[PDB]
C-alpha cells in the first residue's frame, strides 16, 4: 500500500504503479481509432455527449497542416500537449521551411512525457494520443502512452472498450492498404460501434473524423460534413 | 521531498491554535523569569539566571539582558540559542531605520518590525518557529517611557508591569495588587520586583548571583541603560530583607 | 501635426489636422490624429504616431478594466495619469508622444496634456503638435468662457485653417470633435483649402 | 564579426542539365596575404548537397561542425529522412539571422548546391540572413566578375549540358584568377549528380599572358 | 527655468512659487501649482525636469502618508527630509536617474519650523531661506539684504514682494503669477496670490 | 563596424476598388548596384483573401513572413477561423511594435477583401502605425506612384469633372502603366512584374514584363 | 524555497486549513459595530485588560486611511500583516487615482490576499475576520465584514468575534429605522448590544464614530460611562 | 518496513532495494544478446510482438548511438528512448570537444555515470533498463560493454541481458568466438536466439541484428536483406 | 496526507480534482438558458441574515460588454478567475482589435485549471485546483452561446446548464422545459419558475438577481424596479 502512492518509488516487481495508474486514465474515457493505407490516413474519434442537453467534447485536434492528433484521456491535459505539439511543427517550418516528420514529431512527445514519470512530485501525463500524419516516408499512425512509450501502427483503438476495435482492425488489416478515401473512413467507423452497446448508434453530432492524405491537408468535418460518410454504411 | 518526512509546522490544530506556537510557549514556560515595571522615572528588568556554577566565567555582559539600540534594550526568556538569531535581526532593523530616518527608532516601530519576522516563520516557509519571547524597554520622542512583551507567536502589547518565563503567572497576580498606577517610582519600583522575586524563586534566599536588575532612565537627553552591579543589587536585598521584620 | 483643444461653458471642443509626413515627403493625407477611447473620452495624438497610438490603446484598455472591476466609470483625471504611469517605466528609450485628453466627469469639463516623459497638467486651453504655436494666437484672440456653441466652433475652425496656412508639416482637413456631458460628438471634417478661400474672400 | 580572420573568396556555381557544379579557390587569404594555400572550401553534405561558402573561414568550420551533427543525428534515426538542399538551405538562413538580431553575426556566405528528386538546387544565403535561389551564383567579387559571364551564357543557353558546364566554369575560374587579387590559382570543382557528390582534385587553370608583348 | 523661494520666520514658513508651466517657446498652463503637500505642516516644492518632478515627488507623497496611517503620528520635517534623500540618492546610479530640485518646509511642535534645500545628486540641506532655478540668481541676493530672523508675517509678505517683483524686470522669463503660502501652529495657510497683471 | 540593414530595393502598390483590391510588386532583388537575382517575388499570401507585400530589407521581409504565417495559425487553430483583413492589420501592429526598440525595417501594405466584400487596404510603417486608404505605394518607388495616383483615382484638382468608383478594367492598366512609368525612370524597379488580384472569387496572380536594363 | 500544498481538499470536499482559520476567530474578541444616517459606530470589548496593560497599544479598532476605518477579531498577530498590507494599498491608490480610495476598493483588496495566501504553495489562511467601515463619496456610511476564506460582503449591523451569535440576535430585533435617527442612539444600540457579551463588567468597552469628513474619534472611558449612565 | 522506499535509504543488511527493484524490471524484459569476433561486433534482439496492429519495426531496441557505435537495450522502453537520447548527445559532445570518433570505453563511462546519478536521490528513480554496447575500430578491434540499472560496465566475450541470462550464456561458452569471422558469427547468432527462445507465455517475436566490424568499415549498420535471410535460414536449417 | 496534489487514484483520477467537483455542491444554485435571441442568467444570492445588505453581492459579473457571467461554489476563487477572464478579452480587442469570442474566453480559463503543482514550478503556481465552476453567456458572430467549465478544465458548450447546490433538481427539470426557438421572456419566467422552487427563501426583488445579453445590446442586469414587475407574472 505505500509503493502506490508516488511515481519514483518501484515495487518488489519492478512495476510502478502511478504509471500504471495513469494508463487507467486512458481506459477512462471515450475510445478512438485510426488506420492508414497507402496513401491517406484517417482518424475518426467518437464525440462523448455529458448529457443531451450540453454538447460534446472535442476529441480531434489540429496540428499541422499534414498533421492531426485524436485525445483520449484527460481533456485540459491533451492541450497542454497539443500546444507543445503546435509549437514543434511551427518551430519546424520556421527553420527548415518544411513540413515535420511525423517520425520526429512523436519522438518529441516520447521525450516530453518521459520527464514527469523520472521526476519525483510530477504526475505523468495522463492522455493517451494517435497522430496522423503523411509524410515523404509515406502515412503513419502513431499511438502514444502516459509511459511515454509510442509505437509505430497500421491501426489502433485506444480509450475505454478499445480492445473489442483492435480485434476488428486485426481481421481486415490486408484490405486497408487499397481502400480509397472513403472505403477506408468507413472501416474506422464500424470499429466504433464494436465498443459502445448496441442501445447506442453513431450519429452527426457525436461522431468527428479527420483524414491527412497525399494531395489532402489534415481536415476536420464536423456535423454535416460527416453525414455522406454516414450515409452508405449498414449497421 | 518526500513529504512523509514533513511535520507540517504552519499548519493549524483542530481547535485553531498552532501547535508550534503553544509548544514554543511551554519552552518559554520552563525558561529564565523575567519581569518589568514600568514607574514615573524609569523602566527595569529583573532577570532570573538558570545557568550557575563556580566553573562559569561571566566574561561579556548582563548573560540574558541585550542592548538593542542606544535608546532601547530587551531581556530573553526561552531558547538561548533562537535569541541570537533575533537579536542580529533587532540590530539591523533599528540601524535600518536610522540609515532612512536619521532618528532613533521609536519603541513601537521596531517591535512590530521585528513581529513581522515572527510572523513569516509561523505563516509559511516550513521551518521551525523561534522560542524566544522577548521583553522590551525604551524612550521615544512621542510615548515617553514603554514597556513590551511579544511571544513566538509576534503577539506583543504595551505594558505596565509585567512577567515571563517560569511562575510568570504567579508574578503578575502580585503585581496587580501592589503595582499602583502612576505612583510608583523606581525607588518604589526596585523594591518591588525583589518582592515578588522572592517569593516565585524556586532557590531561596535570593542570592545576588541569580537575579540581576538592569534599569532604564533617560537624563541630559541621553537614554541611559545601566546593568545593576552585584553590589548594589544584594545592598537592595538586604534593604528588603530588614523590611521583612523590622 | 497640428492640435488644440479648449474648455468653456458648453463644454471642451477638440481641433486636429488630418497631415502626417515624413521628412519633405507626405506620406498620407487624411490620417486621423484624434483617438477615440471611451464615449465620453477623447485622446489625441502628437509625436511618434505609432507610439501614442499604441499606447493611447493601452489607456483604452486600462479604462475598461477598470470600469469592469470598480464600475465607477474613470474619471479624465485618473484616466490622464493611467497614461503617464505607463510612459513612465519606459522613460529614456526614445518613446515620443504628445497627447491630450477630454472629457466631461463628475466635476466638470476636464482637459488634460500628457506628455511622453510624464507632464500631467489640468487647464482651459492646450495645443500640441509642430504648430502648436500658431494655434495660440487665434485662440487668445479674444476667446472667452461666455462664448455660446456657434460661436465656439468658428474659433476652432479659424485657428487650425490659420495654424496650417503658416506651417508646411501642418494640413490637410481640419477634424473637429465637440464635447458634451453625454459624450463627444464629430462637428465636421473640412479641407483647409476649401476654408482659405472662404476667410479670404 | 567586424574583421574575420582569414578571410575566403569569391564561390562560383552554377546548375546544369541533371546537375550542380560548384567551384571554390583552395586559397585561404589573411587579410592581403596568401597563407594557407591548400584547404579544402566545398563540404559534402550527406550524399545529395553540397555546401561551400566564403568570408571567414572560422565560422565555415562552426558551421562544418554544426552541420556535420545535424546530418550525422539525421543519419543516427535512420528514419530514412534527409534533409533536403532546401533545407539545410532554410536552416543557415535561420542561423545567419538569428545570429544577426543578436548583434553576433557570424560573417560569412554560403552557397549551398545539390540535387534531388531529379531537382537542381543552387542557392545562396547571407550574412545579414538575405537569401534567395538563382541558376547561377557567385560570392564576394564573382558577383562582379564571373556572373556576367555565367548570365550571358544562361540568357543564350539556359540549359547547359555537364561538359559545358566544367567548360564554362574553368573559364569563370580562369578570370577570377585574372582578374581577383585574393583568388589562387589551384581550385576544387565539386560536382553533385544523381551518382554522388564527387570532389575532384586540385587543379589549375592554362592562362595565356602573350598580350604582355603586345602593351610593350 | 522653474522657479522656487522660501523664508523661515521664528513662528513661520513663507514659500513661493511661479505658476508657470513651459513647453518649447509657449507658455501651456499659467495656473499649474508646484506646491505639492506631504503632510499637514510639511509642504514640499519640486522643480526640474517635467517629467521627473511630479514622479517623483508623488513617490514621497504616499510615503509620507503611509508612515502617519501606520503609527498614528506624522513624520517631523526632519525625518522627511533625510528620507526624500536617501531615495534621490540611489536612484543617481541606477539606470533611471531622476533630475529634480527640492524645498521641504514644514513646522514642528517642538524643532519648529525647518526649510530644506535639495539638488539633482541628493545633497540635504537646512537653510533659513532658499531658492531653485535662474531665478534663484536675482533673488537670493535680495533675501540677504532685509532678512532677519526676528521678522514677522508682515514684513515677510511685504519682503516676498520685493524679491519676486524683480524677476519681472531683470529675469527674462515671463512668470506673471506667484503661488504664496505660509505655515504656522495653526497648519498651512494659503496667502493672496501675488499677480501682475502685464 | 557591422551594419544590419541594407536597402534591398522593391515597390509595392495597392488600390482598393469596390469589388476588388490589387496588391503588384517587382520581382528585383539588389543589394548596391549589383541585382542579385531577377525573380523575387514581394508580394506574399496570407489567406485566400489578404495579399501581403513587404519592401525593404529582404532578411526582414522573410523574417516577418515567417512570423505572421505562424500567428495566422496560431490565430486559426486558438479562434478556429481565419483572421480578417483587419484583424491581420493590427496584430502585425503589435508584432512591428515588439520590435520598437531594434525595428524591422520593412514596409507592409496589406490589401485584400473586408467582412463587408470591399476593397480594404492598410498601409503601414516600420514602427507599426497603420491607416486605411484606396490606394498606398511603398519602398523606392513610392514617391513616383502616389501622385500618379491621386488625379486617375481622387480626381483631384480638377473642377467639374465626374466621380465614377475606379473599375478594375481601368484599374490593371493603371497599376502597369505606372510601373512602366516608374522602371523606367527608377534604377531599383524592373525586369519583370507580378500583379496578384484578390478579389471575391480568388486571387489571379498576372505577370508583367518591364525594362531589363 | 519550501513549495508544499497545504490548504487542501477533503473527501467531503472542505478545506481544514481555511475552516481551522475560521476556528481561530471563533475565539477573538467581540466586535460590532452599526450603521446610522450621517455617522457610524465600531465597539469592541476586551476581557484582558488586568489594568496593568496599556490600553493604546492594545487597540483593536484601526484606520486604514482617513475615510476608512476597521476593526478585526481574530489572531492578532495575522492582522498587522493584512492591516499593513492594505495601507499600502490605499496610497497606491491614490498615486493611481488622484481621487481617494473606495471603502469597497480597499475590501477587495484585503479579500485577495486572503485567496492568495489560500492557494498559493507552502501557505497558511489567515486567521483574521476583518470589519470595514468608512464614507464613500457623496457621504454614505458602508459598513464591510471579510471572513479567513476571501469572502466580503456588506451589513447595516454586524458583529464577529466570541459570542457574536447571541450580539446578533440584539442587533436583528432591536435595528429599526426608527431607530439610529440621533448620534448618541446610534451609540447607545452599540452599547446596548454589548450587554449580551457583558461579564457583568462594561468598563473595558471600546468605541469608536466616524461622521461625515470628520476623522475617527475614540471615546474615552468617561464619555463612554455616560451613555452607560441611562439604562432604565 | 519503509527501508525499501526510496533509493537513499540502506536496508540493515546493506543492499540498496530500490536500484535492485529496477534490476527486476529488466529480468521480465525481453532477451538480447551481443557477441564479439576476429571482426567485429555483432548484436541480436528478442523484439516480441504484441500485437499484429504493430508495424514490422516498431519498437525498435537497437539505437545508433554513433556512426561506429551501436546499441542494445533489454528494460522498460520508455527510460531506452532516453538514454539513447542522451547517448547521442555526449557521442555529439565528445564529436563537438575533441572532434573524433568517440572510443567505446570512454562512451560507456558517461552513459554509467549518468546512470548512476539517479540512485542516489530521493527525488528520482533508478532506470529500469540494462543495455550493452559494442563498437568496432581498425586501431582497437571488438569492443563490447554492457550496462546494467546500477551502472556497473563490464567486458564480455559474449554476453546475455534480460530475461534468459543463464540459458543463453551457457550456449555462447560452447562455441569458440575468438578466431571465427563476423561472417560466420551472424549465423551463430541467430542459431543461439532461437535455441534460447521458448514459446510458452510469448508469441512471436521479430529477429533483429547488426553488423559493426571489418565488413562494414566501422560504419554501424542494421544486417541486409540478404544477409539476414541467409542467416535467420541457417538458424532455421540447424534448429533440427 | 499521505497523497500529494497529483497523485492519480487507483482509478485514473485526480484527487484534487476528484475532490474539487465534491465542493460545487455545497455553492449556490445558478441557471443560465440559450436562446437565438440572446442568453438569460439566474443565480440565488442566499441571504444569511437580515442585516446583510443584498445589493453587495453580485455572483453574476460582466467578463466584456458582449460576454456575461456566473460562479458557484467557492466566491472566493471566483475572482481569480473572472480577473483572469477580463483581461484575456481586453488582451484579445488590444490585439486584433475585436471582440474575443465566448470559445476563446474558456479557453483562456480553462488552461488555469490544471495549472496547479507543487514541485518544478512557480511562485504563482496554486497548491489546490480551483473550487468554482463558471457558466459563460455571449453573445457573438456565431449568436449567443453558453459554456460550462468545471475544475477538471472541461469547457463544454451548453444549450443550458444548472450548477450550484442543486444541480440534478435543476437540471431534471429544466431539460424538460427548455424547447428549442423558446425566446428570451418565455426563458426568464421558466428561468425564475425552476428557480424558485429549488431555493429555500422565498422569491423576492432582492433575494435573487437576473441577467441578460442580446445581439444588439450590450450586457444588461435587471435593476430591482424591472424584476418587481417580472416577479409578478410568476
Amino acid at each position: 500500500n505505500q509503493y502506490d502512492n508516488d511515481v519514483t518509488v518501484w515495487s518488489p516487481q519492478g512495476r510502478i504503479h502511478q504509471i500504471e495508474y495513469a494508463m487507467e486514465a486512458v481506459k477512462q474515457g471515450s475510445a478512438t481509432v485510426g488506420l492508414k493505407s497507402k496513401t491517406h490516413a484517417v482518424l475518426v474519434a467518437l464525440k462523448r455527449a455529458q448529457s443531451e442537453l450540453a454538447a460534446h467534447q472535442k476529441k480531434i485536434l489540429h496540428v499541422d497542416n499534414h498533421i492531426g492528433i485524436s485525445i483520449a484521456g484527460l481533456t485540459a491535459d491533451a492541450r497542454l500537449l497539443c500546444n507543445f505539439m503546435r509549437q514543434e511543427c511551427l518551430d519546424s517550418r520556421f527553420v527548415f521551411d518544411r513540413p515535420l516528420p511525423v517520425s520526429r514529431l512523436v519522438s518529441l512527445i516520447g521525450s516530453k512525457t518521459q520527464i514527469p514519470t523520472q521526476r519525483y512530485g510530477r504526475r505523468p501525463y495522463g492522455v493517451g494520443l494517435l497522430i496522423a500524419g503523411y509524410d515523404d516516408m509515406g502515412p503513419h499512425i502513431f499511438q502514444t502512452c502516459p509511459s511515454a512509450n509510442y509505437f509505430d501502427c497500421r491501426a489502433m483503438s485506444i480509450g475505454a472498450r478499445s480492445q473489442s476495435a483492435r480485434t476488428y482492425l486485426e481481421r481486415h488489416m490486408s484490405e486497408f492498404m487499397e481502400c480509397n478515401l472513403n472505403e477506408l473512413v468507413k472501416h474506422g467507423l464500424r470499429a466504433l460501434r464494436e465498443t459502445l452497446p448496441a442501445e447506442q448508434d453513431l450519429t452527426t453530432k457525436n461522431v468527428s473524423i479527420g483524414i491527412v492524405g497525399k494531395d489532402l491537408e489534415f481536415t476536420i468535418y464536423d456535423d454535416d460534413d460527416v453525414s455522406p460518410f454516414l450515409e452508405g454504411l449498414e449497421e | 521531498m518526500s513529504r512523509r518526512y514533513d511535520s507540517r509546522t504552519t499548519i493549524f490544530s483542530p481547535e485553531g491554535r498552532l501547535y508550534q506556537v503553544e509548544y514554543a510557549m511551554e519552552a518559554i514556560g520552563h525558561a529564565g523569569t523575567c519581569l518589568g515595571i514600568l514607574a514615573n522615572d524609569g523602566v527595569l528588568l529583573a532577570a532570573e539566571r538558570r545557568n550557575i556554577h563556580k566553573l562559569l566565567d561571566e566574561v561579556f555582559f548582563s548573560e540574558k539582558i541585550y542592548k538593542l539600540n542606544e535608546d532601547m534594550a530587551c531581556s530573553v526568556a526561552g531558547i538561548t540559542s533562537d535569541a541570537n538569531v533575533l537579536t542580529n535581526e533587532l540590530r539591523l532593523i533599528a540601524q535600518r531605520y536610522l540609515l532612512q530616518y536619521q532618528e532613533p527608532i521609536p519603541c513601537e516601530q521596531l517591535v512590530t518590525a521585528l513581529c513581522d519576522i515572527k510572523q513569516a516563520y509561523t505563516q509559511f516557509g516550513g521551518k521551525r518557529p523561534f522560542g524566544v519571547s522577548l521583553l522590551y524597554i525604551g524612550w521615544d520622542k512621542h510615548y515617553g517611557f514603554q514597556l513590551y512583551q511579544s511571544d513566538p507567536s509576534g503577539n506583543y502589547g504595551g505594558w505596565k508591569a509585567t512577567c515571563i518565563g517560569n511562575n510568570s503567572a504567579a508574578a503578575v497576580s502580585m503585581l496587580k495588587q501592589d503595582y499602583k498606577e502612576g505612583e510608583m517610582t523606581l525607588k518604589s519600583a526596585l523594591a518591588l520586583a525583589i518582592k515578588v522575586l522572592n517569593k516565585t524563586m524556586d532557590v531561596s534566599k535570593l542570592s545576588a548571583e541569580k537575579v540581576e536588575i538592569a534599569t532604564l532612565t533617560r537624563e541630559n537627553g541621553k537614554t541611559v541603560i545601566r546593568v545593576l552591579k552585584q553590589k548594589e543589587v544584594e545592598q537592595l536585598i538586604k534593604k528588603h530583607e530588614e523590611e521583612e521584620a523590622k | 501635426t497640428t492640435t488644440l483643444a479648449f474648455k468653456f461653458q458648453h463644454g471642451v471642443i477638440v481641433a486636429v489636422d488630418s497631415r502626417a509626413s515624413a521628412g519633405n515627403y507626405i506620406a498620407t493625407l487624411k490620417v486621423n490624429k484624434v483617438i477615440e477611447i471611451n464615449p465620453y473620452l477623447l485622446g489625441t495624438m502628437s509625436g511618434c504616431a505609432a507610439d501614442c497610438l499604441y499606447w493611447e490603446r493601452l489607456l483604452a484598455k486600462e479604462c475598461r478594466l477598470y470600469y469592469l472591476r470598480n464600475g465607477e466609470r474613470i474619471s479624465v483625471s485618473a484616466a490622464s495619469k493611467l497614461l503617464s504611469n505607463m510612459m513612465c517605466q519606459y522613460r529614456g528609450m526614445g518613446l515620443s508622444m504628445g497627447s491630450m485628453i477630454c472629457g466631461w466627469d463628475k466635476k466638470g469639463p476636464g482637459l488634460y496634456y500628457v506628455d511622453e516623459n510624464g507632464t500631467r497638467l489640468s487647464g482651459n486651453m492646450f495645443s500640441t503638435g509642430s504648430g502648436n504655436s500658431h494655434a495660440y494666437g487665434v485662440m487668445d484672440s479674444g476667446y472667452r468662457p461666455d462664448l455660446s456653441i456657434e460661436e465656439a466652433y468658428d474659433l476652432g475652425r479659424r485657428a487650425i485653417v490659420h495654424a496650417t496656412h503658416r506651417d508646411s508639416y501642418s494640413g490637410g482637413v481640419v477634424n473637429m470633435y465637440h464635447m458634451k456631458e453625454d459624450g463627444w460628438v464629430k462637428v465636421e471634417s473640412t479641407d483647409v483649402s476649401d476654408l482659405m478661400h472662404q476667410y479670404r474672400e | 564579426t567586424q574583421n574575420p580572420m582569414v578571410t575566403g573568396t569569391s564561390v562560383l556555381g552554377l546548375k546544369f542539365e541533371g546537375g550542380v557544379v560548384i567551384a571554390a579557390d583552395m586559397l585561404g587569404s589573411y587579410g592581403s596575404l596568401a597563407r594557407f594555400r591548400n584547404i579544402s572550401r566545398i563540404m559534402r553534405v550527406n550524399n545529395s548537397t553540397m555546401l561551400g561558402a566564403s568570408g571567414d573561414y572560422a565560422d565555415f568550420q562552426y558551421l562544418k561542425q554544426v552541420l556535420g551533427q545535424m546530418v550525422i543525428d539525421e543519419e543516427l534515426l535512420g528514419d530514412g529522412h534527409s534533409y533536403s538542399p532546401k533545407a539545410i538551405h532554410s536552416w543557415l538562413t535561420r542561423a545567419m539571422y538569428s545570429r544577426r538580431s543578436k548583434m553576433n553575426p557570424l560573417w560569412n556566405t554560403m552557397v549551398i548546391g545539390g540535387y534531388a528528386d531529379g531537382e537542381s538546387f543552387l542557392g545562396y544565403v547571407d550574412m545579414l540572413g538575405v537569401a534567395y535561389e538563382a541558376p547561377s551564383l557567385a560570392t564576394g567579387y564573382g558577383a562582379y566578375l564571373a556572373q556576367p559571364l555565367l548570365r550571358e551564357v544562361l540568357e543564350k543557353q539556359p540549359v547547359l549540358s555537364q561538359t559545358e558546364a566544367r567548360e564554362l566554369v574553368e573559364r569563370c575560374m580562369r578570370v577570377l584568377y585574372y582578374r581577383d587579387a585574393r583568388s589562387y590559382n589551384r581550385f576544387q570543382i565539386a560536382t553533385v549528380t544523381e551518382k554522388g557528390v564527387e570532389i575532384e582534385g586540385p587543379l589549375s587553370a592554362e592562362t595565356n599572358w602573350d598580350i604582355a608583348h603586345m602593351i610593350s | 527655468m522653474e522657479y522656487l523661494i522660501g523664508i523661515q520666520g521664528p513662528d513661520y514658513v513663507l514659500v513661493a512659487s511661479d505658476r508657470v508651466a513651459a513647453s518649447n517657446i509657449v507658455q501651456m498652463k499659467d495656473d499649474h501649482d508646484k506646491m505639492f503637500k506631504m503632510s499637514e505642516k510639511i509642504l514640499l516644492l519640486c522643480v526640474g525636469e517635467a517629467g521627473d518632478t511630479v514622479q517623483f515627488a508623488e513617490y514621497i507623497q504616499k510615503n509620507v502618508q503611509l508612515y502617519k496611517m501606520r503609527n498614528g503620528y506624522e513624520l517631523s520635517p526632519t525625518a522627511a527630509a533625510n528620507f526624500t534623500r536617501r531615495n534621490l540618492a540611489d536612484y543617481l546610479r541606477s539606470r533611471t536617474p531622476y533630475h529634480v530640485n527640492l524645498l521641504l518646509a514644514g513646522y514642528d511642535e517642538h524643532e519648529g519650523p525647518a526649510l530644506y534645500y535639495m539638488d539633482y545628486l541628493a545633497a540635504l540641506a537646512k537653510a533659513p531661506f532658499a531658492a531653485h532655478g535662474y531665478g534663484a540668481f536675482l533673488t537670493l541676493s535680495i533675501l540677504d539684504r532685509y532678512y532677519t530672523p526676528t521678522i514677522s508675517r508682515e514684513k515677510a509678505v511685504e519682503l516676498l514682494r520685493k524679491c519676486l517683483e524683480e524677476l519681472q524686470k531683470r529675469f527674462i522669463l515671463n512668470l506673471p503669477t506667484f503661488s504664496v503660502r505660509i505655515i504656522d501652529r495653526n497648519g498651512i495657510h494659503d496667502l493672496d496670490n501675488i499677480s501682475f497683471p502685464k | 563596424r557591422f551594419s544590419p540593414y541594407a536597402f534591398n530595393g522593391g515597390t509595392v502598390l495597392a488600390i482598393a476598388g469596390e469589388d476588388f483590391s490589387i496588391v503588384a510588386s517587382d520581382t528585383r532583388l539588389s543589394e548596391g548596384f549589383s541585382i542579385h537575382t531577377r525573380d523575387s517575388p514581394k508580394c506574399y499570401k496570407l489567406t485566400d483573401k489578404t495579399v501581403i507585400g513587404c519592401s525593404g530589407f529582404h532578411g526582414d521581409c522573410l523574417t516577418l513572413t515567417k512570423i505572421i504565417e505562424a500567428r495566422l495559425k496560431m490565430y486559426k487553430h486558438s479562434n478556429n477561423k481565419a483572421m480578417t483583413t483587419g484583424a491581420i492589420a493590427a496584430m502585425l501592429s503589435t508584432i512591428l511594435y515588439s520590435r520598437r526598440f531594434f525595428p524591422y525595417y520593412v514596409y507592409n501594405i496589406i490589401g485584400g477583401l473586408d467582412e463587408e466584400g470591399k476593397g480594404a487596404v492598410y498601409s503601414f510603417d516600420p514602427v507599426g502605425s497603420y491607416q486605411r486608404d484606396s490606394f498606398k505605394a511603398g519602398g523606392s518607388a513610392s514617391a513616383m506612384l502616389q501622385p500618379l495616383l491621386d488625379n486617375q483615382v481622387g480626381f483631384k484638382n480638377m473642377q467639374n469633372v465626374e466621380h465614377v468608383p475606379l473599375s478594375l478594367d481601368r484599374a490593371m492598366r493603371l497599376v502597369k502603366d505606372v510601373f512602366i512609368s516608374a522602371a523606367e525612370r527608377d534604377v531599383y524597379t524592373g525586369d519583370a512584374l507580378k500583379v496578384c488580384i484578390v478579389t471575391k472569387e480568388g486571387i489571379r496572380g498576372e505577370t508583367v514584363p518591364l525594362r531589363k536594363d | 524555497s519550501y513549495d508544499r500544498a497545504i490548504t487542501v481538499f477533503s473527501p467531503d470536499g472542505h478545506l481544514f486549513q481555511v475552516e481551522y482559520a475560521q476556528e481561530a476567530v471563533k475565539k477573538g474578541s467581540t466586535a460590532v459595530g452599526v450603521r446610522g444616517k450621517d455617522i457610524v459606530v465600531l465597539g469592541v470589548e476586551k476581557k484582558s485588560v488586568a489594568k496593568l496593560q496599556d490600553e493604546r497599544t492594545v487597540r483593536k479598532i484601526c484606520a486604514l486611511d482617513d475615510n476608512v476605518c476597521m476593526a478585526f477579531a481574530g489572531l492578532t498577530a495575522d492582522a498587522r500583516i493584512v492591516i499593513n498590507r492594505a495601507r499600502v494599498e490605499c496610497q497606491s491608490h491614490r498615486l493611481t487615482v488622484e481621487d481617494p480610495v473606495t471603502v469597497e476598493y480597499i475590501t477587495r483588496y484585503i479579500a485577495s490576499l486572503k485567496q492568495r495566501y489560500t492557494q498559493s504553495n507552502g501557505r497558511r489562511p489567515f486567521g483574521i475576520s476583518a470589519l470595514i467601515v468608512g464614507f464613500d463619496f457623496d457621504g454614505t456610511p458602508r459598513l464591510y465584514q471579510t471572513d479567513p476564506s476571501g469572502t466580503y460582503h456588506a451589513w447595516k449591523a454586524n458583529a464577529i468575534g466570541r459570542g457574536a451569535k447571541s450580539v446578533r440576535e440584539f442587533l436583528e430585533k432591536n435595528y429599526t429605522d426608527e431607530a439610529i435617527e440621533t448620534d448618541d442612539l446610534t451609540i447607545k444600540l452599540v452599547i446596548k448590544a454589548l450587554l449580551e457579551v457583558v461579564q457583568s463588567g462594561g468598563k473595558n468597552i471600546e468605541l469608536a464614530v466616524m461622521r461625515r469628513d470628520q476623522p475617527l474619534k475614540i471615546l474615552n472611558p468617561e464619555e463612554i460611562e455616560k451613555y452607560v449612565a441611562e439604562i432604565e | 518496513t519503509g527501508y525499501d522506499l526510496s533509493a537513499s535509504t540502506f536496508s540493515p543488511d546493506g543492499r540498496v532495494f530500490q536500484v535492485e527493484y529496477a534490476m527486476k524490471a529488466v529480468e521480465n524484459s525481453s532477451t538480447a544478446i551481443g557477441i564479439r569476433c576476429k571482426d567485429g561486433v555483432v548484436f541480436g534482439v528478442e523484439k516480441l510482438v504484441l500485437s499484429k496492429l504493430y508495424e514490422e519495426g516498431s519498437n525498435k531496441r537497437l539505437f545508433n548511438v554513433d556512426r561506429h557505435v551501436g546499441m542494445a537495450v533489454a528494460g522498460l522502453l520508455a527510460d531506452a528512448r532516453s538514454l539513447a537520447d542522451i547517448a547521442r548527445e555526449e557521442a555529439s559532445n565528445f564529436r563537438s570537444n575533441f572532434g573524433y570518433n568517440i572510443p567505446l570505453k570512454h562512451l560507456a563511462d558517461r552513459v554509467a555515470m549518468y546512470v548512476h546519478a539517479y540512485t542516489l536521490y530521493s527525488a528520482v528513480r533508478p532506470f529500469g533498463c540494462s543495455f550493452m554496447l559494442g563498437s568496432y575500430s581498425v586501431n582497437d578491434g571488438a569492443q563490447l560493454y554492457m550496462i546494467d540499472p546500477s551502472g556497473v560496465s563490464y567486458g564480455y566475450w559474449g554476453c546475455a541481458i534480460g530475461k534468459a541470462r543463464q540459458a543463453a550464456k551457457t550456449e555462447i561458452e560452447k562455441l569458440q568466438m575468438k578466431e571465427m569471422t563476423c561472417r560466420d558469427v551472424v549465423k551463430e547468432v541467430a542459431k543461439i536466439i532461437y535455441i534460447v527462445h521458448d514459446e510458452v507465455k510469448d508469441k512471436a517475436f521479430e529477429l533483429e541484428l547488426s553488423w559493426v566490424g571489418e565488413i562494414t568499415n566501422g560504419r554501424h549498420e542494421i544486417v541486409p536483406k540478404d544477409v539476414r535471410e541467409e542467416a535467420e535460414k541457417y538458424a532455421k536449417e540447424s534448429l533440427k | 496526507y499521505d497523497r500529494g496534489v497529483n497523485t492519480f487514484s487507483p482509478e485514473g483520477r485526480l484527487f484534487q480534482v476528484e475532490y474539487a467537483i465534491e465542493a460545487i455542491k455545497l455553492g449556490s444554485t445558478a441557471i443560465g438558458i440559450q436562446t437565438s435571441e440572446g442568453v438569460c442568467l439566474a443565480v440565488e444570492k442566499r441571504i444569511t441574515s437580515p442585516l446583510m445588505e443584498p445589493s453587495s453581492i453580485e455572483k453574476i459579473v460582466e467578463i466584456d460588454a458582449h460576454i456575461g457571467c456566473a460562479m458557484s461554489g467557492l466566491i472566493a476563487d471566483a475572482k481569480t478567475l473572472i480577473d483572469k477572464a477580463r483581461v484575456e478579452t481586453q488582451n484579445h480587442w488590444f490585439t486584433y482589435n475585436e471582440t474575443m469570442t465566448v470559445e476563446s474566453v474558456t479557453q483562456a480559463v480553462s488552461n488555469l485549471a490544471l495549472q496547479f503543482g507543487e514541485e518544478d514550478a512557480d511562485p504563482g503556481a496554486m497548491s489546490r485546483p480551483f473550487g468554482v465552476a463558471l457558466l459563460f453567456g455571449g453573445v457573438d458572430e456565431k449568436g449567443p452561446q453558453l459554456f460550462h467549465m468545471d475544475p477538471s478544465g472541461t469547457f463544454v458548450q451548453c444549450d443550458a446548464r444548472a450548477i450550484g447546490s442543486a444541480s440534478e433538481g435543476a437540471q431534471s427539470s429544466l431539460q424538460e422545459v427548455y424547447h428549442k426557438s423558446m425566446t428570451l421572456k418565455e426563458a426568464i419566467k421558466s428561468s425564475l419558475i425552476i428557480l424558485k422552487q429549488v431555493m429555500e427563501e422565498k422569491l423576492n426583488a432582492t433575494n435573487i438577481e437576473l441577467a441578460t445579453v442580446q445581439p444588439g445590446q450590450n450586457f444588461h442586469m435587471f435593476t430591482k424596479e424591472e424584476l418587481e414587475e417580472v416577479i409578478k407574472d410568476i
